[PDB]
This record gives C-alpha cells, structure tokens and sequence, in this order.
C-alpha cells in the first residue's frame, strides 16, 4: 500500500485560500475535486439580500432625482452586501437605511440591530447631493447556493422589488489536479483546491463544511428502508 | 456523459463502431540513443 | 521562460554579450566551487530531492541569478587574465 | 532504485536540443527542459508543432 | 519479423464439403480477412490528447 | 516478444486516417453511453 | 443583470444561463452587455498576465475569439509585457481552450 | 430547509446484477454522488484473478501441446475468463490441480475441489482434447486490486510456469440515472439509481459498500492542516 497523504493549507486572508492534498492513487484527484466543487458552489449555508423597497420609485428601471446611481446600481451595490447572523436561531431581518444632504450613503449607514453584523461597512451604497434623500427597507434571508429573482419573488410590501439571491457565501472555486511520483510509482495524483469566499465564512469552513456534507450523504447507504 | 465528472458532454456526438488496425510502425523499434561507441575507419566519425 | 530574461537582455547592448557573460561567471563559479560567488546564503539556488533541500548544481542557474542581483561586474579589458586568475586562485584556494 | 534519483540530479536546470527533419528555418531546433516519463515516445508541447 | 501460424478451426468429426475452411491463416477470421479490430469510437476533442 | 499496445505505437483506419497512441485512459475516464458502456478510442474531428 | 463577473458564472454554474448568453454584468466599473463566455476568456487573460487593466487594453471583448485576433494578442501582449509574461499567457490560453473543446460538444 | 432522509431501495438480481434507489436529493445531488461511487466501484474494488499458470511439458507460451486444439496462448486467453470467488476473507492464494485426458471438452468444472473455493462459471470452456491428448495444469489465483500486467508482477511457482496478466477487478459494468422526482411543495428534486454488473464473486452489494467505506475513509484525509 502506500502511505496516508499531506494536507497543506495556504490562506491569504479569511478571503482566499489553497489547500493541497497529495500523494493520491491514479484517478482520485477528480474523484474528490468534482463532488467538493459542486458542494462548495450549490449547499454552503449563507445569508444574501433578498428584496429591496424604495419610495418613489414603481419598477427596477426607474430613477431617484437627488440620486446620481439608477435603481439599478443601487440593487446591484446591494448585491454585493455581507451580512452574518451570529444566534442560529434568527432567519430573515429587515434593514432600514435614513440617509439625507450631499453625503457618501454606506453599509454602516445602516441602523444597527441585535444579533446582525455588517461584515463590509465600508462598501459604497449610493452618492447624494444637497437636497436628496434616501430612505431604504432591505429585506435578508439565509439560505444556499443561488436563487433568480423571479424564482422566489417574495416582496414584503406592495412596491418592493424582488432581487436575485445569492445565498452562497463562496464566490469561486477551481481545482487541478497534476501527475506526481513516489519512489518507483509515477502516476499518482496531487489535488490543489482554490476557494474564494465574501467573508462571512473562511475558505477553510467552507471546505470543511462541504467535506461535513458529503459524509453524511455518504451515510445515507446504509439503512436498505425498501 | 464525461467520465470525469458525469455530466454530458453539452452537445450530441457522433459514437460507433470502427475498423482499426495496428500498423508495424512501433515506437519499440525505434527509440535509440548513444553516448559513445564504434567510429567508421577512415573519418573517424561516428557509425550511423 | 528563464527568471528575469527580459532584464537580463536589457542589461546588455547585445544578447551574445551576455550569453558570454553568464558562460565565464558559470566557469568561475565551477572552478571555485561555488566559494566565489556573491550570493548570500538565503538566496542561494535550491534543489529539492528526497533527502532534503540541497544547492542547486547548476552553474549557469547561479550566474544568472548572480547577474540578476547586480553585483557583477562586465566589459572590455577590466583586469589583464592572468592576473584576475592568481587572485582568483590566492582568494579562493 | 536509486541510479534514477541520481539521473535526476544529473539532469537538473541543464537542456536538450530537439531536432526535427527538414531543417527548414532555424526553429527546427529548439532546446528544452527534459521531464523524464515513462514510456519510449519524447512528448512534445502543442504550441511549438507549427515552428516544428 | 511478424509470426505466422495457422489455427484449426475444425472438430473431429466435423462434415467438410469441398472447399470448406479447415484452419485459419494470419489476420483470418472464420476465412475473412482479418488486419485489426472492432472498437467503439467517439469522434471529439479530448482535453488536448 | 508479446507486445501489447503502448503509447507511439500506429494505428489506422481504412480510409487514410492514422495517428499514434498519445494516452492510454483508465476506463472510469473515459466517455460513456447513458447505459455505462464506456468507448475504446477519441478521434479528433479536425482530421475530417 | 449580474454585479460581477463571480455572480454571472456562479448562475452559470447553476444552469441559469449558458455561456453564449447575452445578458448584463457590471465590470471594472461599468456596465457591459456581453456573454459571460467573452466575461471568462477577458478573466483567463487578466489572471495569466496578473495585470487587469493591460489585460482590459489588449483584448477585443465584443467579438469572437479567432486565429487572427488571438495572434494580436499575443503579438500584443508581447510588446506591452515581455517574453515571461507573454509565454505564462500562451499556456493559459492552451490550458483554457483545451478544456473547453472538450466539454463544448 | 432541511432535507429529510432520504429512502434508499435495493432490487437484485442473483449475485450478479443490482439496482441501488436513492430518493429524494438536493437539486444536482444525483451527480455528487453517483460519479464518484461509479468510478471507485469501476477502479478500486478488490478481486480475484488469475495470475500463474503452469503447464506440464511446456516451456514457453508460444507453443503447442499435442492432443489439444488450442495453443498456449489461446489457453491462457480462455483462463484470464475464470472467475473464482474465495469464501475466506483471509486466504490471499491458491491453486488450483487440473488433470484431463482426451477426448473431451475440457471446462472451468474439472477443476479439482479446493476448501472455501468456488468457481463462479464452471461451463467457461478451457480446451478441447482428442484421443491420445493430456492435459496437465497448475493455476495460481490470487487476491488484488486493479489491472497488474505479466510483466509487472511476473509470478511463477515452478521454472516453466508461465505468468498471466491479471484483471482483479470484479466489477463489469457501473452506470447511474438521475430522474426528476419531488416532495410535497420542492420541485426539480433528484432520484438517484445505481446499476452495477459484476462477475459473482462480489456481489454488488458488497462492492457498494466497500466504494462508500473508500469514499468516507478519502473524506477523512482532509482533517489534518498543515502550514506551507
Ligand atoms: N523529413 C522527412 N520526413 C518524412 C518523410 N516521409 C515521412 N516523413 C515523416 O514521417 C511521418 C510519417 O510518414 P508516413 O505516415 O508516410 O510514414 P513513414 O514512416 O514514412 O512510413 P511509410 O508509410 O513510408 O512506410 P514504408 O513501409 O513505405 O516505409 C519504408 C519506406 O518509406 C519511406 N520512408 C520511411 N521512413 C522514411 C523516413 N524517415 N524518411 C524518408 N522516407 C522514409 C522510404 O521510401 C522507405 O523505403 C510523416 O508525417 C513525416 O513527418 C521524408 O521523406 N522526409
Ligand atoms: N518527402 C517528404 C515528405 C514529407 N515531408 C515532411 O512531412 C510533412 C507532411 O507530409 P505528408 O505528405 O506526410 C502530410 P501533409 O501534407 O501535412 O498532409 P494532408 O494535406 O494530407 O493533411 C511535410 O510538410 C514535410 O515537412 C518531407 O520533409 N519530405
């Protein structure tokens, strides 16, 4: 036989992270990086902005005078919002944003609330000038993996606009796998794995949460119910 | 469908039986190599 | 590509030149066994076998690194050969 | 065994020349790092096939 | 340098008319000539190989 | 000698259509009918 | 219409939208309507030359990628980064199409 | 939201064929977890084979015998088709004593009986022998994993004994269909269905398992970090 293989890490961060895994037997380096991939892009639990309500406004591709970004803009600077519940008990949360007078309207603009953490306070929501307002109600759900639209289109109120969720908190993972040698054997396997999160979740939860979630879907053949 | 991954290849394929044949071309009796050896008498050069 | 080729074929008016160049410091270097060389221990050449990280054996590697740090020097009658090659000598047994 | 890791060591950061008839320009030659693989076939890179 | 040999292709007892195949030369099947084989075949791109 | 098929050997088809042996793939590589019959060769339909 | 290049391939990943699509995603500032295949090939170069904005300046985003315009690019890129970074380009591209030929069908 | 257990069936068919029903999945599941147990069921999955072969007054493999049909090397084709099942997990080899003589049609039953040994296929013709023809065989057979060539391995008991490639894979076929399915209000769920065709010696129960024990024990190797 050969010997139980190494297990590198190398992060960069709690937003990148490379993990090494090597010497493998002929054709496993596949074998663990498709399944781990499909994981890590589809059933990483997260949290994601899920409607939006503005006044004023009656669709998407309207406008805010005393604004200079689109509906548009907005909702996609929204897109990219943080957001980290820290009790497992809480599911949805409604933010409320005030924002009045030439200002620079950010995350921390948002009014705190108990058992919510803004993880990018510094992200650039929208831009006013003298005699602009912005009154925003955003609405935040948890779930996994990736959500249109259209698909949920829940809207808390009359006017709110339903937005694309994207519950996963990883944003990116590729891996390779490449040919290695162990004394006389030359064709085993070395798996590198690149993971990018937003933060909320390091890359080496993520990996160990999607590790977690294969295994007990491994444990699902055992008990032959029929 | 892939091997590697198991989802389809995105499009159809052309897939069927053919005639192949081995040809006496073999890689076994070509491969060769020389560090030093016999050398031809009158230039003294290498043998071919 | 070769580390820093682009730099190394800015550093001269001809690429021959320094193809020379990187030759005679790899011969000096192969002559002395590597006791002449102006690279401090951390940026030595490294190989990687079985026993362990070991120096790198490859001369022209070390030149060109040499020729990357800067601490050389080259051109047209420097120092008379035969004397370069006593000192050389006496400075490195 | 051990001749082969010594090869190794023998062969590191030195280059071959690869050499394919008709000599027709000057980039039917060019050299490479050599990989030592198992087998009795050179492997050659797909991008220089047309100098080649 | 390629071996040659001829392979029964009969059993004892076996009617044989005239003309019948009664061994099988080099690169012969059952008397049709023989020179590879049958293989499934899918025409695409392979990862470069 | 037995010689089995080996990376470099030739093959060919009966219509002008050869090439050597660049990979041999072990069988869970490669592509497969929808029933898990996997194919024997991949041939690059640039040569057409 | 995606924010960022990450959030139109995830919707890749999840079948949402295929490669030849035309939709909207928001890139180096602005808001591009292209196919996310033309988005990914714009990443492969950036990230092979590790720098974004050469890589925004040599590449032609709103046509197919053919002999002619990838010679371009390599003559390009060539001049603008040198024989490392250019060579580091040319396997990236080979890495790239190769894995897409494959899969394409 | 999450998911119940999901019911898992088996249906079989002798020792040899199985059908494996997993449902109801998370979207894309299906893949997740039918590729990888398809290729460790067709790669790592451990067996028996043929690996030696000795022939009485028989030096080489390109010779012939008289009294026999078939040459050598159209024998031990017709031998790399035994299938035998050991009922002893901790046997490794054994050998099997062949003794014939003509006429006959020479079978995989006429192999004399050896304890916790059993042929799978026992009407796998060997050879066919006419009047005045003997046959004399010593067959070694020994456990391992994946395909080892003659040359790699290069067993032989006695000085004449001719070594045999060996394929110890029991497992023939592995295929794997995801249909669409549901549950109450979720729609686009995944139903799972695993069919492996081996040779008998392993069922496709056990081999199934032995996949997952392989999958769960590579899973495990991923708890370990070091720093670079
Ligand atoms: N510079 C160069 N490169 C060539 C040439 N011709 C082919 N290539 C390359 O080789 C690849 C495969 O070409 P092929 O698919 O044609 O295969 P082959 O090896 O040439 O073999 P044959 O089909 O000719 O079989 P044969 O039984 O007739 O060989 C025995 C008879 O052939 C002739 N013959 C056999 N070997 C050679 C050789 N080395 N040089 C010249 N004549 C040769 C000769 O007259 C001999 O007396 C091509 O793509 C090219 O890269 C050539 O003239 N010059
Ligand atoms: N006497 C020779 C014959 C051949 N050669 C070399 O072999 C190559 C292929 O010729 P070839 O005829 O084997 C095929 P090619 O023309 O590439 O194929 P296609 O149009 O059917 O696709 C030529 O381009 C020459 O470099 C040579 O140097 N001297």
């Amino acid at each position: 036989k050969l010997k139980a293989p190494v297990f590198t890490v190398r992060t960069q961060g709690r937003e990148y992270g490379e993990f090494v895994l090597e010497p493998l037997e002929r054709g496993f380096g596949v074998t663990l990086g498709n399944p781990l991939r499909r994981i890590l892009l589809s059933s990483i639990p997260g949290t994601a902005v899920t409607s939006v309500y503005i006044e004023d406004v009656l669709h998407e591709f309207s406008t805010i005078p005393g604004v200079k970004e689109d509906v548009v803009e907005i909702i996609l600077n929204l897109k990219e919002l943080v957001v980290r519940f820290l009790n497992p008990s809480l599911q949805t949360v409604t933010l409320l944003l005030k924002a009045e007078g030439p200002k620079e309207v950010k995350a921390r603009d948002f009014l705190p609330v108990a058992d919510v953490e803004i993880m990018n306070p510094d992200l650039h929501i929208a831009t006013l000038e003298e005699g602009g307002r912005l009154n925003m109600e955003v609405r935040v759900d948890r779930g996994v993996g990736y959500v249109p639209a259209e698909k949920h289109g829940i809207k808390d109120r009359i006017n709110a606009i339903p937005v694309d969720a994207v519950f996963s908190p990883v944003r990116r993972v590729a891996f390779q796998v490449e040919d290695t040698r162990l004394g006389q054997r030359t064709d085993l396997d070395k798996l590198t794995l690149r993971i990018w999160t937003d933060g909320s979740v390091t890359p080496l939860e993520a990996l160990n949460q999607a590790v977690e979630i294969l295994r007990e879907h491994l444990t699902y053949f055992s008990n032959p119910q029929a | 469908y892939d091997g590697r991954t198991g989802e389809p290849i995105e499009g159809p394929i052309v897939v069927g039986q053919m005639f192949i044949m081995k040809l006496y071309h073999m890689v076994e009796d070509k491969m060769h190599a020389r560090s030093t050896g016999p050398y031809s008498l009158i230039t003294q050069q290498p043998l071919g | 590509a070769e580390p820093g080729i682009d730099k190394l074929f800015g550093m001269v008016d001809s690429k021959y030149r320094l193809t020379v160049v990187v030759a005679k410091r790899a011969q000096q270097l192969l002559r002395h066994g590597f006791k002449n060389t102006v690279l401090e221990p951390e940026e030595r050449p490294k190989m990687q076998t079985l026993e362990g990280l070991f120096d790198d054996p490859n001369a022209v590697t070390w030149a060109m690194k040499e020729l990357l740090t800067g601490r050389l020097v080259f051109g047209e009658n420097l120092v008379p050969e035969d004397r370069l090659q006593k000192e050389m000598e006496r400075l490195y047994p | 065994d051990e001749v082969w890791d010594a090869l190794e060591e023998v062969i590191h950061g030195k280059v071959v020349l690869l050499n394919r008839a008709p000599t027709l320009h000057r980039l039917g030659i060019q050299a490479f790092q050599p990989v030592l693989v198992e087998g009795q076939s050179i492997q050659l890179h797909p991008l220089v096939c047309e100098a080649f | 340098g390629t071996a040659l040999d001829q392979r029964p292709r009969v059993v004892v007892g076996q009617r044989v008319r005239k003309g019948d195949l009664l061994a099988d030369g080099p690169a012969s099947e059952n008397g049709f000539l023989a020179l590879g084989q049958n293989v499934l075949v899918a025409i695409m791109p392979f990862d470069g190989y | 000698q037995k010689r089995k098929l080996q990376v470099g050997d030739k093959l060919a088809n009966r219509h002008g259509n050869k090439g050597v042996v660049a990979k041999i793939l072990p069988v869970e590589d490669m592509p497969h009918l929808p029933d898990g019959t996997p194919v024997d060769v991949i041939l690059n339909p640039l040569g057409v | 219409v995606f924010a960022n290049p990450d959030e139109a391939l995830l919707a890749v990943a999840h079948g949402i939208v295929d490669l030849q699509d035309v939709v909207t995603v928001r890139y180096m500032g602005k808001r591009l309507e292209t196919s996310p295949g033309r988005i990914l090939f714009a990443r492969i170069v950036a990230e092979a030359v590790e720098d974004e904005k050469v890589a925004w300046e040599l590449i032609q985003l709103d046509v197919p990628q053919e002999k002619n315009s990838l010679k371009d690019l390599v003559y390009q890129a060539f001049l603008r980064l040198g024989m490392e970074k250019t060579a580091r380009l040319l396997d990236a591209l080979k890495y790239y199409g190769f894995t897409f030929s494959t899969t394409s069908g």
